[PDB]
């Protein structure tokens, strides 16, 4: 990439992007790891349940 | 649908509607196992804790090709009779899954 | 190019001109326009560049009544493959177009290395 000021401009505008893509990421795993640790819960019921 | 496991409660599964097999070591199991999942039709296969604790680990390079297949470990004549907790297989569960071991 | 625009319209023949290297033409104009104190362009280049470019690619092209032609095929290469170099960006601003080759291409074992989106 050829050194301008546009150039800079665009390359601290992706780094933004970057760490905005980051943060939500961040949420998005947050999430699943919520609704994990319920669904391990009702597999350890069933797995209780199957046994008698 | 089929299950391979104790021969006395295998014709109990028989008189259910499943296609069961009597075993009593790992390697006739997995080898019947194996020739059960080559051909295409049901998906559905149950083996005692007995058998092959990893149903995964024998047909490993045939669930990387296609991950439909269902396999379920399950416990058998006499493990169902002295019982056992089920919290150490959530334990090796969470293991396997997200690595940390750790489920308090 | 005064030998081709005689040979195009004093005899109506079809010239076409080759130049090798316009990069080598450039930097003998800045070696004179350093020497004499010039307000420099944006990478050292003398300022009136773009006009001195301007007497050399704007001769060619045909004239009405009359048979003969000029056509141009200058050849120049871009310093580190950077389309916003000064040389470059003069010329694009005075040619017709561009034929733009491609390194990606060349590795790849394809000739000609003509990329066609520049």
């Amino acid at each position: 990439v050829s050194p301008t000021r546009m150039n800079l401009l665009q390359r601290r505008g992706q780094l933004r992007l970057a760490q905005k893509g980051v943060d939500l990421l961040k949420k998005k795993r947050d999430a699943l790891v919520a609704e994990f640790f319920g669904l391990v819960r009702e597999a350890m019921e069933a797995r209780k349940a199957l046994d008698q | 649908m089929a299950v391979i496991a104790d021969p006395e409660t295998a014709q109990g599964f028989r008189l259910a509607g499943l296609e069961g097999y009597g075993a009593s070591s790992a390697e006739e199991a997995q080898s019947l196992l194996e020739t059960l999942v080559e051909r295409g039709g049901y998906a559905l296969v149950a083996v005692d804790e007995a058998l092959l604790p990893d149903p995964e680990r024998a047909v490993e390079r045939l669930m990387r090709g296609r991950d439909l297949p269902v396999l379920l470990p399950i416990a058998g004549l006499k493990e169902a009779f002295q019982g056992h907790d089920v919290e150490g297989y959530m334990r090796e569960l969470v293991r396997k899954t997200i690595g940390f071991d750790i489920k308090l | 190019l005064t030998v081709a625009e005689y040979l195009a319209f004093e005899h109506d023949y079809h010239v076409l001109v080759i130049l090798t290297d316009m990069t080598n033409y450039c930097e003998a104009l800045r070696e004179i326009g350093a020497a004499r104190e010039e307000i420099p362009g944006r990478r050292g280049y003398p300022g009136y560049m773009y006009t001195d470019l301007a007497t050399i690619y704007e001769r060619a092209g045909v004239v009405e009544g009359k048979k003969g032609s000029v056509t141009q095929i200058p050849i120049l290469s871009m310093p580190d493959d950077d389309r916003t170099h000064p040389i470059p960006d003069l010329t694009g601003y005075i040619t017709e177009g561009q034929i733009q080759l491609s390194r990606e291409l060349h590795r790849k074992g394809i000739y000609p290395p003509i990329d066609p989106l520049p």
